[PDB]
């Protein structure tokens, strides 16, 4: 967020110093300023880079998931009375691309849950205000098997009970990585296959570290069902905070295809433009 | 207690024990000789050397040491220049890639230490050698990519198998276009790294954000990249995880004033640096083929 | 309790807000950081890195490595441009997808000097002088060296130093330019011409390539974060 | 907001000084006080101009837009599930006229959103409380094409989620002009047509600077549709704050006609009044 | 948390409220101001500028430049008024649409002395003496010079200085007057008469024009901001 | 921290980082000689001179300089009095208007510099000259209007074309009434500036809020307005943007004791002042006709 | 009263929250503690105690 | 570097300052005309590139005159033709 | 009154008389004769 250097007055030049000429082969960028190649006036620079700090770049809540749940009679096998969403930023694209400008990152994370609901039909009465349970299931904790099984006691899991109509729920977590930074890219495997092991052993997905690195969110409607079916969507908004990032990378240029770096479609991003056309 | 900060001030108070609860606070260079162990490299047409991110390789500091067992530091027995198999730059070449430490896994005592230990750490000195005549032309971009993940060849995500992801010293080659592997019975499960997508869905033109040099045949015949250990951990498993990728892309095609297709060799010579190993046990023998 | 009065904006959720919230995992033993190389603290640091310009977006070259190569040859001298582009670093298709352009496409406003570097990738035996020009906007775009040499320009001598940099100085009526194609904040025209010509001896390739790079100077800044058009998702 | 000068006692005058006589040709206003032409008593003046400061003059929220959106089945092609309003003060007249008393202005801006909703029919059931998304789309950011496309992830755009029944939403922005002040009037063009250019080139609207200077607001109902159609209006209230203004102008006298200074109707504002009629 | 009690007015939106709200664009790099000429800090500054009075709102003159011109001639002396208007600066149609009147129509109350200036636009060879009068209200409006000269008045000699100013002093029962037509806060009567007559030599125009201007004195103030009736909108 | 302010006090605390979040804080004169460059103006019947907004023209201070290239300051070659084509004041004349810098675009080296540069800045000295006899009568209001936008002639908003909006030295004339252009095939796309609406929908009587003088034929025969550069930017494009308008309206009609219609000329002499140009390139040639 | 603005998370119930709440039994005369042997202050203290490993989990 | 124009060269043979005298403005001690002069500076003191000529085996040589050769070169030419001196 | 504690600090105030209302504060040996 630092200010910018002033432009210094620069007059005619006639000398053996040639800042214009360089050698990009060295791998360095020629740090020229306008006064190196043209005559410049004195300008007291007042612009700053306050809004391009990494913190400012990521200081936005981005939607990373839309978790759909129902409030309906359990006999209705079509309805889904609870939903489990594995935590990740890779279900949407925008925040993913912003994060993947970099190879490593540390940040606290602010989760904000925006809950919307609606009737599905109009001939089965009405509903009282719903309460939603959002339980964090860290890896290894038992995953709910039913909307009302014992796991929802949440004696040790953190849970947020959100009352419909209240302002979106919000919680914060610190940096919870087991490494010293989050790895946006992992060039490796969880397993190394060993010679003599059958083809079904030692095989792991390329670039995946843990089968379950950050656990899940289990969402249900706590209320018992009304005579009419209600559908709800919980939109999850992530905001990195206190961000640090390492090893910048070129941003994604073609559409994402899965959680890896794979690509299948849209491999022609650049449009056509004449070489000598302005 | 209460923090008063300039914007005419504003007051901030933290109401929660945990810091995560806190609100976001917005406040000549051509001639070189390199010596490592018993190996020496001379060059008369260098373009200086690039120390990636300006960080020289170093051993793990006590303040950052995760494993507690006494590490092994073979020093000269492993921190030495190993020369990889030479590749042939032709007019049609689309580029080459290697992974580190994978490329060095069969390189003498470095490879032995790598496979005898659960944990390994090393920086590198990569020296790309490509000489031609004053009548040749062409340019190679040499990029050191941390966590150089490459795109697969199938509809199944993240499906490249360990054997193909770790080709060893031979490395692999970038392709000019994406070919989808449709053989469902016996999938290749191989990378399909497209050159202009830099093999990972990012425009190759932007790969210069990575530590890099250019071998411009009219200017220099070698590139030297000094890579520190880069990872989210002080030390990691070298067999599971490749810390660095080396990519070589022909930025300008090889050309020479002859009807016959000219070809010149590119030779990679890589020295591990500040090698450190932990967790000694029986030797790991990775599955191959 | 204490008398309070709820003001407008209460109970809203502004995605750009900066408030405190309760920690869902209290007393967590956070893993300390290590000194990873290559830390970045401002996105402008990324924009200041030279990245190659896809200068040649013709039908057969676009979306291939060839789009990065501009072909020069040793033909007789001419005043016709070698390459032409507009100083719209965020919207010009040749600049939009560089690292500078990618960063700009997350912001609404940009200001500062740009830096175009050209690398000659011919043989050592090839010689030549080129002219790289920037014409601030408001006049007809330079279509020959005669008009282009009236604007800002650098005459590049191809020799031992195979790269030349032209700084496009910040010359704008407004204190910032928009990151879209808009005549009010148009940036001007960048062009390249043969000053003398490329000359090669016998037994030397008569056609060679030059590569273009662009980066931001130290006076460069952006503002008004926004979502880019460079990434999209489908149901 | 300064106090006013006291009136000083003034007695009979018989002298060669003639403050009453002047020459308006010079372009100056004769700064006479009552004591210059009549006998006055001493008056300790207590009136002040606190409420005619420019800040006080503009310290009011004015309605600048009424954005109508619907919550209805997407198959109903008549319903409008999202709306995009280009940001401007020229859709209404009152604030526009007040602002156009002056040629240039700098101000921060407070936006307050008053959201109202209603049923459209009575034979299709009821609705749960709606949540509205108001996303600022700065110029160049992708405009939503559908009420539920990717753009609503708002990873970088600021968005306000407003819960129906909550007090009107409110946000603030600083002075965001790319010039050193906002220009209420621009006597010029975005393009200068050049000789030899076809008639279709170099043509721009008179007085327009940018085709999109401040971007848009995209408004939707986040909830999935209920069985009955709901209509909502988001009224946008602007309040300039920390106002500075330059170069006063005569106020608009005839009805506005478009965003320029053009006029078509109501060109006879003055009524009839006898010259010698009090 | 801290015990609180919500008071009446909570959750309302008062359009005149002055509360803080979250910034939707944090850390924005605001363009600094420049020293533009002509900064205005109080609307009264605008009211203190003389602006021409549409004094002659007859059927054929209203809504034309002619409405600004009052015709004098060199006829024999008479006591009949040249022009007559009421001191209702916000509601009198001849004053409502001046800059002073336009500003007043955004406020409910006004107080202070007014300043009427008259510019004689006849030939240099024309001479004359006029009488400009202000009669505070409560009596019959002056319909001849005999009544008008009993009130406040200035006798204007047309000479080298072609303009004359009459200050209408603040004379009011109430500390403020309303900006509407209302007998309780009526302001009085302004009139003009021939003192001697206009005299011209031969070969000179016998009819000329005078122009009227009005402004506020330095003791003038307004209060109770309100919406004007001078602008309207239709669906 | 907490601000205590008189109203018996009240307490204000800013809870937000950004200042925009803060609540609103309510707290003889007849004889003159002018010399510029090689040009001189004398007058014996002036009415003093008006410096618009009391601000003399000045060059761009370093603290406000937006463009970084060294500016051009031709000084006397451009900062000199140019005399525009004389117009004829008649009984029926409704008024005249010009735009600056537009009116001076063909004036020697000022015009050359204007068209050779992307950016231009200048104040002005406008001198309106109108002499008559002691037996004439009439009054001209001379107004310098910043950003003098004029109303168009069609139902299409903001439709006046560049060519008609920039007539050059000839300027344009106010009309006595609004005539709507109904020719849809070949629209005139011209201004229709009505005199009593001051050509922009505002009562002409209020135009005196603008910097102005009055040429009252019985009193003075000239008016002098010194205009600083007025804009929302330190410097702008002179071809795209007219910073000032000059309006001349007959406040009192011209009259003279003769049956035949008298006519007297009005001559405008305008000197750019503190001219400053940036962004040199090939010359701009605007489309005409 | 004092102008306030309710933020996101208002009215939620986070089971891990640490807020104050009113006492339902004010002025209760709490029984003082005694020095019971074997106080534990960290669960790791329990993990540091050797416990027998069911090493032989065969069918029988 | 002059004005907005820059020339680079990697194979020069040093530069020759004719008669060892750098160009200079007219000193007051040598000023003949009394009117205030115009000094356009960067608008005119900049590198203009003339039409390129072709050196062949048969070429006998080329000549130009100054300021004649620059008479059509932008603002230098304009100033040249607008002024007596 | 107000307690300022390290986490860069945070402020805690007890609003209730009873302590229960307070938030949770996270701060040879072989031979013997008997
Ligand atoms: O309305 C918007 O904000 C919103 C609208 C569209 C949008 N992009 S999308 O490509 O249409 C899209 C649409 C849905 C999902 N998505 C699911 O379908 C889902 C199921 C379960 C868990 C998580 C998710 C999840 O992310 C992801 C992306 C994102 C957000
Ligand atoms: O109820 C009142 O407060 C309100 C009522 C009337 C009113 N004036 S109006 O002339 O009737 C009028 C009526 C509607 C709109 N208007 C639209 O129709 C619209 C559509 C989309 C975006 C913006 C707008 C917008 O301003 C503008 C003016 C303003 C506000
Ligand atoms: C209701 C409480 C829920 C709390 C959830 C805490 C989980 C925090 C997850 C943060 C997400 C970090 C981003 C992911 C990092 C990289 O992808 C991984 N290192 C690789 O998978
Ligand atoms: C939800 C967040 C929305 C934030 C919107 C920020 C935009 C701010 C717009 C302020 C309006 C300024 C008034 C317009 C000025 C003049 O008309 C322009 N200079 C000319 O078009």
């Amino acid at each position: 967020a630092n200010n910018l250097p002033d432009t210094q007055s620069s007059g005619p030049a006639h000398s053996k110093e040639t800042p214009a000429l360089t050698a990009v082969e060295t791998g360095a960028t020629n740090p020229l300023v306008p006064s190196d190649t043209v005559q410049t006036r004195h300008v007291i620079q007042k612009r700053t880079r306050s809004e391009s700090t990494v913190e400012s770049f990521f200081a936005r809540g981005a939607c990373v998931a839309i978790i759909e749940v129902d409030n309906d009679a359990p006999t209705k096998r079509a309805s889904k009375l609870f939903s489990v969403w594995k935590i990740t930023y890779k279900d949407t694209v925008q925040l993913r691309r912003k994060l993947e400008f970099f190879t490593y990152s540390r940040f606290d994370m602010e989760f904000t849950f925006v809950v919307t609901s609606n009737y599905t039909d109009a001939n089965n009465g009405h509903a009282l205000n719903q309460v939603y349970q959002i339980m964090y299931i860290p890896p290894g904790a038992p995953i709910p098997g039913k909307w009302n099984d014992y796991t929802w006691q949440t004696s040790s899991n953190p849970s947020v009970f959100y009352t419909y109509g209240a302002p979106p729920a919000r919680i914060s977590v610190p940096y919870v990585g087991i490494a010293n930074a989050y790895s946006h890219f992992y060039d490796g495997f969880a397993k190394v296959p060993l010679a003599g092991q059958a083809s079904t052993e030692g095989d792991s997905l390329y670039g995946a570290a843990s089968l379950n690195d950050f656990g899940s969110l289990a969402v249900r409607v706590v209320n018992d069902h009304n005579p009419t079916k209600l559908t709800s969507k919980i939109r999850v908004y992530m905001k990195p905070k206190h961000v640090r990032v390492w090893c910048p990378r070129p941003p994604r240029a073609v559409p994402y295809y899965g959680p890896g770096v794979d690509y299948k479609d849209g491999l022609a991003p650049l449009p056509e433009k004449g070489l000598t056309t302005y | 207690g209460a923090q008063v900060s300039s914007q005419i001030n504003y007051t901030t108070i933290n109401y929660y024990r945990d810091s995560a609860s806190n609100a976001a606070s917005k406040q000549s260079d051509r001639v070189m000789q390199l010596t490592l162990g018993n190996s020496t490299i001379t060059t008369q047409e260098a373009a200086n050397s690039v120390v990636a991110y300006g960080r020289w390789p170093e051993y793990i500091k006590d303040s950052e040491a995760n494993p507690v067992d006494q590490p092994t530091e073979p020093d000269v027995a492993a921190c030495r220049f190993y020369t990889l198999d030479t590749v042939t730059w032709r007019k049609e070449s689309r580029g080459w890639w290697w992974k580190l430490p994978d490329a060095l896994k069969d390189m003498g005592l470095f490879g032995q230490n790598m496979f005898y230990h659960y944990l390994g750490r090393a920086g590198y000195t990569v020296h790309v050698q490509c000489n031609a005549s004053k009548f040749h032309q062409g340019a190679l971009g040499v990029f050191a990519v941390p966590e150089m993940c490459l795109a697969g060849d199938s509809t199944t995500h993240m499906f490249t198998k360990y054997e193909n992801a770790n080709p060893g010293e031979k490395g692999g080659e970038f392709k000019g276009s994406f070919t989808l592997d449709t053989n469902a019975t016996n999938p290749a499960r191989n990378f399909c790294p497209v050159d202009y997508l830099f093999g990972s869905g990012v425009l190759a033109g932007n790969a210069f954000v990575y530590p890099h040099q250019i071998i411009n045949l009219r200017t220099n015949n070698c590139a030297t990249l000094v890579l520190p250990y880069v990872n989210s951990l002080s030390i990691d498993s070298m067999t599971k995880h490749n810390n660095w990728g080396i990519a070589i892309l022909p930025l300008a095609p090889l050309d020479f004033a002859t009807e016959s297709s000219t070809e010149i060799p590119i030779t990679l010579t890589i020295a591990p640096m500040c090698c450190e190993f932990n967790g000694l046990r029986n030797i790991t023998v990775p599955r191959t083929q | 309790g204490l008398p309070v009065l709820n003001t407008p904006g209460s109970n809203q959720y502004l995605t750009a807000d900066n408030y405190q919230s309760p920690c869902a995992i209290p007393e967590f033993d956070v893993t300390p950081p290590i000194d990873i190389p290559g830390e970045v603290r401002n996105m402008m640091e990324l924009a200041e890195i030279d990245t190659m310009i896809p200068l040649n977006l013709t039908n057969q070259r676009k979306n291939t490595m060839d789009m990065y190569r501009v072909e020069l040859n040793d033909a007789a001298h001419s005043d016709t441009p070698i390459l032409c582009l507009s100083l719209s670093p965020a919207s010009d298709p040749r600049l939009a997808h560089t690292m500078l352009g990618e960063i700009l496409n997350y912001y609404t406003h940009w200001a500062g000097s740009l830096k175009f570097t050209f690398l000659f990738c011919g043989s050592m035996m090839a010689t030549g002088k080129l002219l790289v020009s920037y014409a601030p906007p408001g006049a007809e775009a330079p279509k020959s060296r005669k008009e282009a040499m009236l604007g800002t320009h650098v005459i590049w001598d191809i020799g031992l130093q195979s790269s030349c940099t032209m700084v496009v100085p910040w010359i704008s009526n407004t204190t910032y330019r928009q990151t879209i194609n808009d005549s009010f904040t148009e940036g001007g025209y960048i062009s390249m011409f043969y000053q003398t010509r490329v000359v090669v001896p016998l037994s030397t390739p008569r056609k060679m390539d030059i590569l273009g790079f662009v980066s931001a100077c130290n006076d460069f800044s952006v503002r008004l974060l926004r979502d880019t058009t460079h990434i999209s998702q489908e149901a």
